[PDB]
């Protein structure tokens, strides 16, 4: 099965305005 | 005001055609130190980062630590109207709403002014730690990108198995089965030729030939590719960008 590479490293969301 | 001059500028074509085709938007962060993108593509089992030295440039100019988001499909575009002896400065405003690439021939007779839209990005950024490996693969850049694209044809993933005297890809399809088996080079003369590897412990990994086929992309970077691994977490494949940077492309494994 495929993993994601969410399943090992942690996510924060960021937010870019152009 | 940001301002970056390279008189190598097929360098910058090249980091597009490796990027454009994996991911279609990305985040340029512009610092004093230099250029710095990260980014997963849609499937999220990949991801790219890449880095451009402050001091590789040939002038390099940052006041405010700036993130522009850029469609990479629009970038590069833009950038294979330059010539691979274009000298490539790129420019961004305090407050623009688009990047500057001027491109100047050898002859000072022909100069491009380009303008780029940037564009509202909603981003999902990564926390790489930096571990260690159990394993390092050096090899040619050439190498593994026949490699990827010849087993590729055999079946949809390859199994990657490190070894302290070499290394072997094997893949599986409808057809049958391939196993490409590469010996630590004995009698080493020139670096970018020869297959070095070093270890800790023996590795053995499963991935999606799809992927790898988009990272071999970057290839024309260097003659060299480096493969990193560790069990059971993604693989990390490295193109150095000679004396300036690195481009780093990670690979969420198969199980």
């Amino acid at each position: 099965r495929q993993t994601s590479m969410t399943d090992f490293y942690h996510s924060k969301r960021r937010l870019i305005f152009s | 005001m940001f301002e970056a001059r390279l008189v190598q500028g097929s360098i910058l074509k090249k980091v597009l055609e490796a990027l454009k085709d994996l991911i279609n938007e990305a985040c340029w962060d512009i610092s004093s130190s230099g250029v710095n993108l990260q980014s997963m593509d849609s499937s999220h089992v990949s991801l790219v980062q890449l880095t451009l030295r402050s001091e590789g440039f040939d002038t390099y100019r940052c006041d405010r630590n700036l993130a522009m988001g850029v469609n990479l499909t629009s970038m590069s575009k833009i950038l294979k109207c330059a010539g691979n002896e274009d000298i490539i400065t790129l420019r961004a405003e305090d407050n623009a709403d688009t990047l500057a690439l001027v491109f100047e021939a050898p002859n000072q007779e022909k100069v491009s002014d380009y303008e780029m839209k940037l564009m509202d990005l909603d981003v999902e950024q990564l926390g790489i730690p930096e571990q260690e490996y159990s394993c390092v693969v050096k090899m040619p850049s050439g190498e593994f990108a026949r490699i990827c694209r010849d087993l590729s044809h055999i079946g949809d993933a390859v199994v990657i198995s490190c070894a302290k005297d070499g290394v072997k890809f094997s893949a599986s399809g409808e057809l049958g089965n391939g196993n490409i088996k590469l010996s630590q080079t004995s009698n080493v003369d020139k670096e970018e030729e020869a297959v070095t590897i070093e270890m800790n412990e023996p590795v053995q990994l499963t991935f999606a030939l799809r992927y790898l086929n988009f990272f071999t992309k970057a290839t024309p970077l260097s003659s060299t590719v480096t493969l990193i691994m560790s069990a059971d977490v993604p693989l990390v494949v490295e193109y150095k960008i000679a004396d300036m940077g690195h481009l780093k492309y990670y690979l969420a494994p198969k199980i």
